[PDB]
């Protein structure tokens, strides 16, 4: 009453959110869906009086919101051609300074002169109503408004706010990609979140949505606009779900706890276990507690994160939609019933599980079912301990290595930012492991 | 807003103006917005206020031109496609255009390489923040070659934020001048170490290859070849600036192919190449596209660029194909190329993609790169100046316009070690 304040970082993130609010088009809004009569654009609800941005309305008429664009880019979309979305004008920034790819741009640079206008569209907009509990962050493991916008976005928003833990998305890099910059790069923008704040986050892993496109739905040749529904999709989960009246819920702060085993900012894989095509034909329905071994599957699997190592840790399962208490607590015990699954060493009755209504919501042909039974997964798996790896394998020869700053460096620090985010995000890899490998 | 500076020299450089721009009224051209949106128009200008903003976009040509002889002037100016635009034409009222790099470039040029100024000035001044300088020259262009580089040094000078562009012309096993050599040698030292970021090439004797394999054209031309570069700019210049899911924009161009400072210069190509009847060979495909990327005979350079490893390679696609498509298939090009991939370097590749596929191709294509194989491009045209210029000399053209035994040897050295330095990534 538990609002989320909703950031955007980059084009990663302003279209993340075109699918997050698109998602939502069901009267749902961030912590207010205190409920609306709206529908659609919302045009159709009224016109009370009023202006840009909504006194007539509260953020359920309009939003929760706030997207970043450090290029009109995606923003000129969500803006665009009053894109079928007029969400509202004004919860908008559009910054013609000429996006930066770096961490170092953007967070160092353009970044440092609009993140405050930002901050103050944010303070506002932290203030016109009532419990914000939480605060979102689309982020990119790569793109400038990412890292070091994000970086800076983050910082100071836990700086400012560290009451109100973060909760901040996710798109890494993998084994394929963007840019160069990126092995790193994002390490840059790994370092900073961390102990700058944050709380839980979560990932869309490009290279496992794609993957879970290919080997759980149908579609190989796919568009990233479809990506984003499944990335999407996490979401509505995570807010809309814990967000709407139900049995079980587990608010933005049952989010951090659970997630969180130790300190050093954590991380997150996502699951929806329902995914079922356009073309399938699931056992007329596919039954509600399979749903929760959908999970696991490391098909689901947002990341190519290998549970295949490590234990878990942290499991957060959220069910929405005709789930069944004992379908719940009888298939939940299950998964703790294969050997793999391999819960950590502490961890005690590691399941987390929620409720919520009302079902899963859909749109359109590439949104696959109606699935009336939902997994998420969000956990804390020692895997997270090795695609980092990746990057610190990535960053080791790509960045320090032999050097690919000259770039960077014309836009602000050298010798950490690198040094200092190579030795801190290791140490993760240290930290991580050890977290989980032995019994002490 | 990431608008955009026109200046284009020499002979290359205005007549390749010539061809860059007209695929513009293809509507885009370099910052405006907007326009190209429902059709319709055309021609070197619409319906507004002139000068120059409405640049690249709605009512105005915004360029700045550069011809050091007239032959820019007459061979576009009137009749042709343009109006141009008067006031952002440059004639160098009879300079006599020079071969010979310090000529243009420290003789006439100085004197209208200062009048180049006031067009600079104007456009950046435009309303909008200017991100790009582009450029087109020629190896060998005394005008452009020498010219150029004086352009573009007092631009990096004065706007070092702001990465030029360069398109190239090079030297390929055929020639023109003899003074190319050692010509475009000098016409480097300046494009290295001269601020220009990005450097293009368009080897006019790969550029052949193209038009003549991949297409058929019975007997091209040097009108035909503008098709071509047409390609390479759009990419870049309007791909990703117009609309797009994965915008690149020009700065993700110079961090993208430059891992490093001294002057990276990349190969591009262009697929969709197609041939007229032939017409009818996969849809526009994307492995189609991929395939054609890589290719030793796609590349629209002369390097092939097999002979080695390539150090970034920056790909880009706008058809309007999966996001999911083109990121997918970019990755067996990097698996059958290892030895093609730098060992540093990860992510090898790059991809952009941007949301109109060229005005009646469907679907596009377009690459960036550098490898290790350049040491080619050059370890050519210094066995040419060691041997050429440097030698037993040729520059008393250029002696009396000019430079004494510098800009030469300096040329040679600075240039050379490029190819020791370039070499040094995976020998
Ligand atoms: C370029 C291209 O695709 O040239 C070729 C020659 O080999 C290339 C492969 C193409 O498949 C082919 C053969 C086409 O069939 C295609 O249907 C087509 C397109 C896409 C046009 O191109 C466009 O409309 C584009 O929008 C093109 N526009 C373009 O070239 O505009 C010019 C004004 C430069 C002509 C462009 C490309 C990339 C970015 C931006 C624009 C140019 C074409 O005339 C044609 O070129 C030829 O027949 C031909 C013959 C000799 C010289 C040049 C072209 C074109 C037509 C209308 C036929
Ligand atoms: N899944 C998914 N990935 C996306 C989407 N948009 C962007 N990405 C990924 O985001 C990464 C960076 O995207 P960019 O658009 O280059 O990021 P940016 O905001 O342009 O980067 P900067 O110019 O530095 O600000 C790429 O790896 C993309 O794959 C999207 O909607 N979905
Ligand atoms: N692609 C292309 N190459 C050209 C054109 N005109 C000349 N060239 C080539 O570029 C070289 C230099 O010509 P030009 O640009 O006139 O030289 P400059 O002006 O004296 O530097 C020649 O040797 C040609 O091969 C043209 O219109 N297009």
């Amino acid at each position: 009453m538990r609002e989320c304040i909703s950031i955007h970082v980059g084009q990663a993130g302003v279209q993340i959110g075109n699918a997050c609010w698109e998602l939502y088009c069901l009267e749902h809004g961030i912590q207010p869906d205190g409920q609306m009569p709206s529908d659609k654009t919302i045009g159709g609800g009224d016109d009370s009086f009023n202006t840009f941005f909504s006194e007539t309305g509260a953020g359920k008429h309009v939003p929760r919101a706030v997207f970043v664009d450090l290029e009109p880019t995606v923003i000129d979309e969500v803006r665009t051609g009053t894109y079928r979305q007029l969400f509202h004008p004004e919860q908008l920034i559009t910054g013609k300074e000429d996006a930066a790819n770096n961490y170092a741009r953007g967070h160092y640079t353009i970044g440092k002169e609009i993140i405050d206008l930002v901050l103050d569209r944010i303070r506002k907009l932290a203030d016109q109503c009532t419990g914000l509990q939480g605060f979102s962050v689309f982020h990119s493991f790569g793109g400038g408004t990412g890292s070091g916008f994000t970086s800076l976005l983050m910082e100071r928003l836990s700086v400012d706010y560290g009451k109100k833990s973060k909760l901040e998305f996710s798109i890494y890099p993998a084994p394929q990609v963007s840019t160069a910059v990126v092995e790193p790069y994002n390490s840059i923008l790994t370092t900073h979140t961390t102990l700058e704040h944050s709380d839980c986050a979560f990932m869309v892993d490009n290279e496992a949505i794609y993957d879970i496109c290919r080997r759980n739905l149908d579609i190989e040749r796919p568009t990233y606009t479809n990506l984003n529904r499944l990335i999407g999709q996490i979401v509505s989960s995570i807010t809309a779900s814990l967000r709407f009246d139900g049995a079980l819920n587990v608010d933005l702060t049952e989010f951090q706890t659970n997630l969180v085993p130790y300190p050093r900012g954590h991380f997150p894989l996502a699951t929806y276990a329902p995914v079922i095509s356009a073309e399938k034909a699931y056992h007329e329905q596919l039954s509600v507690a399979e749903i929760t071994n959908a999970c696991f599957e490391p098909a689901n699997q947002m990341v190519k994160c290998d549970p295949r190592h490590g234990k878990y840790m942290a499991c957060c399962l959220l069910y929405r939609g005709d789930v069944v208490p004992k379908d719940v607590n009888a298939a939940i015990a299950t998964i703790k019933t294969k050997r793999t699954i391999q819960f950590v060493d502490w961890c005690p009755t590691g399941f987390k599980v929620g409720i919520n209504y009302e079902p899963p919501t859909v749109v359109p042909g590439g949104d696959l079912a109606k699935v009336q039974r939902a997994v998420c997964m969000l956990s804390n798996t020692t895997a997270i301990a090795e695609a980092w790896a990746r990057l610190d394998h990535k960053f080791d020869l790509m960045y320090a290595k032999r050097a690919f700053v000259h770039w960077y460096v014309g836009e602000g620090m050298e010798e950490g930012e690198f040094s200092e985010a190579r030795e801190d995000m290791a140490a993760l890899e240290k930290d991580y492991e050890e977290v989980g490998v032995d019994s002490v | 807003m990431r608008e955009i500076v026109h200046i284009q020299a020499g002979q290359c450089g205005n007549q390749i103006g010539a061809k860059f721009w007209e695929v513009i009224s293809d509507e885009h051209g370099i910052d405006p917005t907007g326009s190209y949106h429902g059709d319709s128009d055309l021609q070197l200008e619409r319906i507004n206020v002139y000068y120059n903003e409405a640049a690249g976009n709605k009512y105005v040509p915004r360029a700045i031109l550069v011809d050091l002889e007239p032959g820019t002037m007459d061979s576009v100016r009137s009749g042709p496609f343009g109006q141009i635009f008067r006031p952002d034409n440059f004639v160098f009222g009879q300079s006599g255009a020079g071969n010979n790099w310090a000529k243009g470039h420290y003789t006439e040029g100085a004197e209208l390489v200062d009048s180049v100024l006031d067009v600079v000035r104007k456009e950046s001044e435009s309303c909008d923040c200017l991100q790009g300088f582009q450029l087109t020259h020629s190896l060998g262009g005394g005008t452009g070659s020498g010219m150029g580089t004086l352009l573009i040094s007092k631009i990096r000078e004065e706007y070092p934020d702001r990465i030029m562009n360069t398109f190239s012309v090079v030297p390929s096993p055929k020639v023109s001048d003899t003074v190319v050599e050692p010509y475009n040698a000098t016409l480097s030292v300046h494009q290295l170490v001269e601020n220009t970021d990005e450097t293009y090439c368009i080897d006019n004797e790969a550029l052949y290859d193209i038009c003549f394999r991949t297409l058929k054209l019975t007997t091209p031309t040097y009108g035909d070849l503008n098709h071509l570069v047409s390609a390479t700019m759009s990419g870049v210049t309007t791909c990703l600036r117009f609309p797009g899911q994965l915008n690149a924009d020009l700065r993700k161009l110079a961090v993208n192919m430059v891992p490093f400072p001294r002057l990276h210069f990349f190969m591009p190509g262009f697929a969709p190449l197609t041939s007229r009847g032939s017409q009818q060979y996969r849809a526009l495909t994307v492995p189609e596209l991929t395939q054609q990327m890589f290719d030793a005979k796609n590349m629209m350079a002369a390097c092939d660029p097999r002979h080695g490893r390539y150090l970034t390679v920056a790909a880009v696609f706008r058809g309007r194909m999966s996001m999911k498509e083109v990121d997918e298939q970019m990755l067996n090009v990097q698996n059958k190329n290892s030895s093609y991939f730098v060992e540093w370097i990860p992510n090898n590749v790059k991809t952009a993609v941007c949301d109109i596929p060229p005005r009646g191709l469907k679907m596009s294509a377009t690459f960036i790169g550098n490898s290790t194989a350049i040491q080619e491009l050059f370890k050519r045209i210094s066995e040419q100046f060691t041997a050429m210029f440097r030698r037993k000399a040729f520059l008393h053209w250029y002696t009396g316009e000019g430079m004494d035994e510098m800009e030469f040897t300096e040329a040679e050295s600075n240039m050379n070690d490029l190819v020791s330095e370039y070499q040094q990534y995976q020998d």
